[PDB]
């Protein structure tokens, strides 16, 4: 019974993480704001890399 | 009176030997519900913690 209940708790503690602070994904939002000064740091970034 | 005595003596083994039988069956009985009583009080408070 004791293993059960702690199965119940981190079930909900992921899910927990999984449903909210996972919403992080927003980021994109942030991100969104970017222009084309930052998009050349991206492609010198990308060029170094192949 | 001699085969008297000796139909007594068998009936007397006989009725021990039934007798013996029906106190194990008796203690086997006691045991197997012994064994059930603990587990419906385990189910029941393991189903009280878990509720709660």
């Amino acid at each position: 019974a004791q293993a059960e209940i702690e199965q119940e708790l981190n079930s909900v503690k992921d899910a927990l993480r999984a449903q909210v602070g996972a919403l992080a994904v927003t980021g994109a939002e942030k991100i969104l704001g970017a222009s084309i000064d930052a998009n050349a740091h991206e492609q010198l970034v990308s060029k170094l890399a192949a | 009176d001699l085969e008297l005595a000796h139909e007594k003596a068998g009936q007397q083994l006989r009725e021990a030997k039934a007798q013996a039988a029906e106190i194990v069956e008796q203690a086997k009985k006691r045991a197997n519900q012994i064994v059930d009583e603990a587990r419906d009080q385990a189910r029941t408070e393991g189903e009280r913690l878990k509720a709660q």
